[PDB]
């Protein structure tokens, strides 16, 4: 789900461990009155639908315009401009399906400061942060760690 | 590598209406993401399809890449007929796909569709379909 | 002979390190006095 | 500039559909709610 990396502060021990990955559970409180809807999985959903719609309309107007650029191009070689150009309109059509979903089932809180890494990593997936069963500690058997 | 069997399919679609066979017929070109059919969901289905199409798209390798290669049939007919509503909401149900194993698909349609058809002057109205793991794509043509 | 100077304390002090590091928001002003870029307690978790 | 269109009228329905989740909430405290939640719209405005 997450992975991450962090450094601490100002020093004179390089054994010393620090605080610094507590970064992963950063987030903003001052405006925690009313739930986000960006965490509710239906809205994310919702949000998609619409986005899919769009882009279903968006590849008929490329087929629309791919047609009226056919025509211009002598009948004898115009099977290689269409194998070529409907390939072309099949990966912009993938691109922006994944784009989509990237920014409403994968991503949807990476410009969110009120949702922690460690929340959004779960909330993919619907689980809350009271579902983080077990953690495996480095556990040196060192007093300091 | 590059052109898979998908790319032959739609691009040989809309060869069949680069101004060849469109010259005096009402064209419909509808694109269905595989994503938007929600297979599961039996309000979708039972309004929308018959028991012909539910009974091929079920035993098909890909259900939702099947479903979806219908439902652009149904709405590359819808507009290539030329009409805008076929009263209150689409049941599409009317306007049905036969999808013959290893056959081109027939377009057979029933109900309130049909009058409005024989009403605007159609004949005959041939479907083309190509699906897969993404788009849906289909083209129809309605000639007198 | 003063291109390198190291800093002796981090710009938050043990105090407000963990309200800092959960803070996304939190940056660092100039201190009135000492005249150095420190986070002070106010703009941690501040409405503005 | 295509797609910015869509941006621009997704951000609309999105106003429209916040005044009329705004007037359930009792008005003494709906001041909170819209600061909240104009901030979540300008977010995913940018993002897209």
């Amino acid at each position: 789900a997450m992975a991450a990396t962090a450094t601490d502060k100002i020093g004179r021990s390089v054994p010393a461990p620090g605080k610094g990955i507590l970064t992963t559970a950063r987030e903003h409180h001052s405006s925690v009155k009313y739930a986000s809807p960006n965490l509710n999985m239906k809205y994310r959903k919702r949000q998609l639908v619409t986005r899919e719609a769009q882009i279903k309309d968006w590849v008929e107007n490329e087929l629309e315009a791919l047609k009226l650029e056919a025509e211009e191009i002598p009948s004898e070689d115009q099977n290689e401009f269409l194998l070529e150009r409907t390939r072309e309109i099949h990966n912009e059509a993938e691109s922006q399906l994944r784009a989509a979903q990237q920014q409403w089932g994968n991503d949807f809180y990476k410009r969110d400061p009120r949702i922690a890494p460690l929340r959004g990593a779960l909330a993919t997936y619907g689980l809350t942060i009271d579902d983080l069963g077990v953690a495996s500690f480095h556990g040196t058997s060192t007093k300091a760690n | 590598s590059y052109i898979n069997a998908n790319t032959i399919e739609t691009a040989k679609m809309i060869e069949n209406m680069t101004k060849e066979k469109v010259s005096n017929g009402g064209v419909g070109v509808d694109v269905e993401l595989i994503t938007s059919i929600n297979v599961e969901n039996d309000t979708f289905i039972e309004r929308n399809f018959t028991p012909q199409e539910i009974e091929y798209c079920s035993a098909q390798p890909s259900v939702q890449s099947s479903f979806a290669g219908t439902w652009s049939a149904k709405e590359a007919v819808f507009k290539s007929l030329g009409v805008k509503s076929l009263g209150g909401g689409a049941a599409l149900k009317d306007i049905e796909i036969v999808r013959v194993n290893k056959n081109a698909p027939a377009v057979e349609l029933h109900g309130n569709a049909k009058k409005a058809a024989e009403e605007a002057g159609v004949t005959d109205v041939k479907v083309s379909i190509s699906h897969d793991d993404l788009q849906a794509v289909a083209v129809a043509v309605s000639t007198k | 002979n003063k291109l390198f100077v190291s800093k002796e304390h981090a710009p938050y002090t043990d105090e407000l390190e963990e309200d800092v590091y959960l803070d996304p928001l939190a940056r660092v002003s100039k201190d009135k006095k000492s005249g150095s870029l420190t986070f002070n307690s106010k703009n941690i978790q501040s409405k503005d």
